[PDB]
């Protein structure tokens, strides 16, 4: 069967899921991106932007 | 004259009241009587605390708040003795009456600050 290293090359020739793939790592950097500033929300003092 | 009923709920309850525009008058003292404040009432608009900055050279501002506690703030119903003194300066000498409210507010970024606003003595 396929190597392990060639799994997604099932996407090649099937728009539908690799606008679905797309839409699933696109949804995975956005919610890294909300996630990361809310860690970064719940850690940073804002009392002085001097020192 | 609002009632009891008129007042309920509105955020009246917890105001000073006024005087109009055209009261800019003057209340003769009378060296000869004796005074007293019948009602004193003092109603917070602003509170404001003074930031703790990390080194002195630094002159810490006082700074706004958000109150957290609701129309609780007011002092009122305050009364005491109004003494004319020798050099006809008047000292007002608080003797009971509702002079004390807590209050919290809170400082930009959540920190909340009790204090107990009051005019006792
Ligand atoms: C953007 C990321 C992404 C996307 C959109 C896909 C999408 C796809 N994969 Mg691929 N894959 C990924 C990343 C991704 N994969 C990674 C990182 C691995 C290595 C584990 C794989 C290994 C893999 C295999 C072995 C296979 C696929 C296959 C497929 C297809 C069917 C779904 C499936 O079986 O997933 C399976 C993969 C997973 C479920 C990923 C596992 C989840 C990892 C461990 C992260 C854990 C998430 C968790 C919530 C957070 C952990 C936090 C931590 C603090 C502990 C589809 C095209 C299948 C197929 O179509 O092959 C032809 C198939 O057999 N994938
Ligand atoms: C947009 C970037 C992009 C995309 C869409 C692809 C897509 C693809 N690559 Mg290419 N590739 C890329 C960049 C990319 N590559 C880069 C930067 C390199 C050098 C590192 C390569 C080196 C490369 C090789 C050598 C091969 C591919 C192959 C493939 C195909 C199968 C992938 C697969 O099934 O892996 C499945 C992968 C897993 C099941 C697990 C991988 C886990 C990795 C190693 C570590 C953990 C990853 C972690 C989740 C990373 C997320 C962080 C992000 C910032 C990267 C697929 C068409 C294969 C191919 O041509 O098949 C015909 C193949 O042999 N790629
Ligand atoms: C009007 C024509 C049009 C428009 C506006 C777009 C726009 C887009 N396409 Mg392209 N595309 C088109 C024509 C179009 N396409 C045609 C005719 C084909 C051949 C069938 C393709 C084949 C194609 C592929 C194979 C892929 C794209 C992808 C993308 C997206 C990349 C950026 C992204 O994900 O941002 C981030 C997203 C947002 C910030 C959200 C935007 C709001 C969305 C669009 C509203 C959704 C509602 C809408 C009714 C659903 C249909 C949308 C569709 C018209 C794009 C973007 C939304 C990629 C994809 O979708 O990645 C996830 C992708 O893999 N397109
Ligand atoms: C320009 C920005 C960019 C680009 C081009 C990519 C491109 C890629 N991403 Mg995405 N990613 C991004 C930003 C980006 N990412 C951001 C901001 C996030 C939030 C953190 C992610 C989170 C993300 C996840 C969770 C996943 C991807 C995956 C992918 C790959 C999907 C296609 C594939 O099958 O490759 C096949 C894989 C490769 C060719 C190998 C890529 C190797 C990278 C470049 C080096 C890291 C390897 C190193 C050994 C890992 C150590 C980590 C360990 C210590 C934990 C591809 C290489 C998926 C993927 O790797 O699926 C297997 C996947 O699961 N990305
Ligand atoms: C469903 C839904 C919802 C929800 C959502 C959510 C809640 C989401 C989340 C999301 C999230 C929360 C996400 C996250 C993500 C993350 C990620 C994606 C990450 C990754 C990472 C990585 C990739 C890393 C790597 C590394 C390491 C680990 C070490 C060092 C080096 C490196 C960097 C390489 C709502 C309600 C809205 C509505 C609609 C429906
Ligand atoms: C419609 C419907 C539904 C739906 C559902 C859904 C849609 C869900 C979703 C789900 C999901 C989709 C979830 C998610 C998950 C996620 C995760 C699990 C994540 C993780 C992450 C992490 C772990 C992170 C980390 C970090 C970073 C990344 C940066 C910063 C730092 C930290 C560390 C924080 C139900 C069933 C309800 C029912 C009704 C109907
Ligand atoms: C949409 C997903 C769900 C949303 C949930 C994720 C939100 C996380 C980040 C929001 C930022 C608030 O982040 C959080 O703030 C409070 C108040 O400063 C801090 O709380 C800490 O400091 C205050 C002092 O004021 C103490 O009363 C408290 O006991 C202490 O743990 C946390 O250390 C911080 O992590
Ligand atoms: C996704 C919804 C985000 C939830 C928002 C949390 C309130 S907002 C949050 O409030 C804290 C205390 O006032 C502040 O210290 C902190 O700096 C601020 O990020």
């Amino acid at each position: 069967g396929l190597p392990w290293y060639r799994v997604h090359t099932v996407l090649i020739n099937d728009p539908g899921r690799l606008i679905a793939a797309h839409l699933m790592h696109t949804a995975l950097v956005a919610g890294w991106a909300g996630s990361m500033a809310l860690y970064e929300l719940a850690t940073f003092d804002p009392s002085d932007p001097v020192l | 004259t609002l009632t009891y009923d008129d007042i309920v709920g509105t955020g009246l309850a917890n105001k000073c009241p006024t005087l109009d525009d055209t009261a800019r008058g003057a209340y003769p003292i009378d060296s000869s009587q004796t005074y007293r404040i019948a009602r004193l009432c003092l109603q917070p608009t602003t509170f404001l605390v003074k930031e703790e900055p990390k080194n002195k050279r630094q002159e810490a501002e006082f700074v706004p708040t958000k109150l957290v506690t609701r129309e609780t703030t007011s002092l009122d119903q305050i009364q005491g003795e109004l003494k004319v003194n020798s050099d006809g300066s008047l000292t007002f000498v608080e003797e009971d009456g509702i002079d004390f409210q807590p209050v919290t507010v809170q400082m930009a970024g959540g920190e909340r600050i009790p204090l107990l606003f009051t005019v006792k003595n």
